[PDB]
């Protein structure tokens, strides 16, 4: 009909796609609809009606399927080609023509290209001319063919070019046809000629101010070096100006990818504040955020350039403009939340900042991206922010890099990047070996918590979370190995979370780890050892009931003692072997009989009693009256 | 009492 169009076009307060069951007959919609449309196009209205006739087209069209119906929807299209208001409308419109009638639809737009050409060429006017370029950059991506055939002619080059050359002073002219050879860059045939033909005409443009932005903006993509230093440094000027920023942000975010963009970038102080800036406005567009927070998140990305001059400009720029603390306090879609954590990942490869990023809630931004992603992405970005936690949660202290938020929150994701039990394995994060490390030395941090009792709770809430360690004990890796063992000794503070695993003497499984446990007691990492010894002296010294079992232990004794007549010279080792042997010699008189004639032990511990070591010598002294019992 | 960290 033609008032169920009045009421489509009338108002924003009618949904077409609602009006649909006004459109009910197929035929009267199919048909009156579109004639009315017809008559209706064939005038300019106001934008606001435009703006609902080309939201509504493009559903109708998308249905119809006879091309008579729908044919002079192509005039009316290119012929407001000139409103820069509903061009994107008038695109999909267009395109909601080409799933059908796809041929049909390129051959109608050439005939009407081809008649615009005739006209701009009879106008003593600019403005026929300008609706020519204005309906190539329009439909140029979806009718390559014709546009192309029209760009190449020499009828249209002439005109085109005449017209730059006599109305240089034309703004909207230059504009308009800088775009379109811009947009026509898509097709190679078309780049090949501007670049090789309209190199002269670009050079005078861009010594114009308010032609600059689009010149090198077509300079960028007819790069077949200061040629491409001019142009950036004309991206970086123009952007820290504040102006044109939707062209600079995307032409900088795909520039940002290689190195010289990023020195040049990051030695222009005036573009850094004023990116930190436009990310802290509430004014600037979520589609400009975001290729800020992408160009930034490449700038500060450490390299695999200089590093001091990258951890400068983070320290400078980022940690100082407090960059990170307001990205709390704005809305971020995925994709810049996505950059939010690629930009804390980076600062904290400087561990330098890691405290002030802690400061400005980048554990928080951590915890709640993976929480958000848990059951939904565990993709590249999963895996950086895990990256991102695990560097963070080694180098400070876990209670405060919250939010006053349980730290142990973290902890699950820090179980991610752990090898599963090779039953299962198979994990979409892709970890590395330095991951596991890392994971590992978190770990042991969030188990420093009241002597790990937090941290137990977690590990015995889930079976392969132990599963997970004890695969480790044993691993290939040295620096893993210790990790997972210094994890354990943390976790034997409180014998509720792992004692039984290692000290239940009536399972097996139990008694074997016991067993493996004693012999790590002569691994070759120091440090290793230190924690395997700590491990006992922890239980030992803390549980009376375990500490009566071990005492009876034949091969826990020999070996730690073996361990220290040979190595005692290591103060930490030295200390949590006596700790342990004292605790055993002071449950077990038959135990220090048993070493009571062993005169190089005896000698070493003389030596001892006699650095900020006060146990040493209280210990040894202990351990030999024991021995002295014995012998009196 | 034996405790290791690495912050």
């Amino acid at each position: 009909m033609n008032k169920v169009w009045d009421r489509i076009v009338g108002s924003d307060s009618a949904d077409a796609q609602s009006v649909l069951k006004e459109r009910c007959s197929s035929p009267k919609d199919v048909t009156d609809l579109l004639h009315v449309i017809q008559n209706w196009t064939s005038e300019i209205h106001n934008n606001g009606e435009e703006t609902r006739c080309w939201k509504c087209v493009p559903m109708l069209a998308g249905y119809v399927k006879d091309w008579g119906q729908l044919e002079f929807l192509c005039r009316r299209i290119l012929l407001r080609s000139s409103i820069q208001e509903i061009r994107p409308l008038l695109l999909v419109t267009m395109k909601s023509l080409m799933s059908n009638h796809s041929d049909n639809t390129e051959q109608k737009c050439g005939n009407i290209l081809q008649q615009l050409l005739i006209e701009a060429e009879e106008d003593s006017g600019n403005v026929s001319l300008r609706l020519l370029v204005d309906a190539m950059s329009l439909v140029f991506p979806i009718c390559l063919g014709v546009c192309r055939d029209m760009f190449l002619s020499t009828d249209f080059q002439d005109i085109l070019t005449r017209n730059l050359n006599s109305s240089a002073d034309d703004e909207h002219l230059v504009n308009g046809a800088l775009r379109l050879l811009a947009v026509s860059c898509i097709d190679e045939a078309v780049r090949r000629f501007i670049a090789e033909h309209y190199l002269k005409t670009l050079q005078q443009s861009f010594k114009v101010e308010k032609y600059k932005v689009l010149t090198a903006l077509v300079l960028i993509k007819i790069w077949s070096k200061e040629t491409l230093n001019s142009c950036i440094n004309l991206f970086i000027d123009s952007l820290s100006n504040g102006e044109n920023i939707e062209i600079n942000t995307e032409a900088l975010a795909y520039l940002t990818l290689k190195p010289s963009v990023r020195v040049l970038l990051r030695g222009n102080g005036d573009v850094c504040l004023k990116i930190i800036e436009l990310i802290k406005s509430q004014d600037t567009t979520p589609t400009d955020l975001y290729g800020l927070l992408i160009i930034l998140a490449n700038v500060s990305e450490h390299p695999s350039e200089n590093v001091k001059d990258i951890e400068e400009f983070n320290r400078d720029y980022i940690i100082d403009l407090d960059l990170i603390g307001s990205l709390k306090s704005i809305k971020l879609s995925t994709s810049s939340y996505n950059q939010a954590i690629r930009i804390i990942y980076n600062v904290t490869r400087d561990k330098t900042q890691i405290s002030e990023c802690v400061k400005q809630g980048a554990g928080l931004m951590l915890l709640v991206f993976l929480a958000q992603k848990r059951n939904l992405s565990k993709d590249e970005w999963y895996l950086l922010s895990i990256r991102a936690l695990s560097k963070t949660l080694i180098y400070v202290n876990p209670e405060t890099a919250f939010s006053k938020y349980s730290p142990l929150s973290a902890a699950p994701f820090l179980f991610e990047n752990l090898p599963l039990p090779n039953d299962n394995a198979l994990s979409e994060l892709q970890f590395t070996q330095l991951d596991t490390y890392e994971a590992l030395l978190a770990l042991t941090n969030l188990a420093t918590i009241n002597q790990g009792v937090d941290l137990g709770k977690i590990i015995l809430s889930n079976a392969q979370y132990w599963d997970s360690i004890e695969n480790l004990l044993l691993d290939s890796s040295v620096r893993i190995q210790r990790s997972t063992l210094e994890l354990i000794s943390n976790l034997m503070s409180n014998p509720m979370a792992i004692s039984a695993k290692f000290f239940c003497f009536e399972n097996p499984k139990s008694a074997q780890n016991f067993e493996i446990l004693v012999k790590l007691l002569e691994l070759h990492d120091i440090q290793s050892q230190r924690a395997v010894a700590a491990i006992f002296a922890n239980i030992a010294s803390t549980v009376p009931f375990i500490c009566k079992e071990l005492s009876e232990k034949r091969n826990l004794i020999e070996t730690a003692i073996r361990v220290f007549k040979t190595q005692n010279t290591d103060t930490d080792l030295r200390i949590r072997l006596l700790v342990l042997l004292s605790s055993i010699f002071n449950a077990n008189a038959h135990a220090v009989a048993c070493v009571k004639n062993d005169e190089e032990f005896v000698k070493e511990l003389q030596k001892y009693r006699n650095q900020k070591d006060p146990l040493t010598p209280e210990l040894s002294k202990e351990i030999l009256s024991l021995i002295n019992l014995e012998h009196h | 009492k034996f405790i290791v960290s690495h912050y």
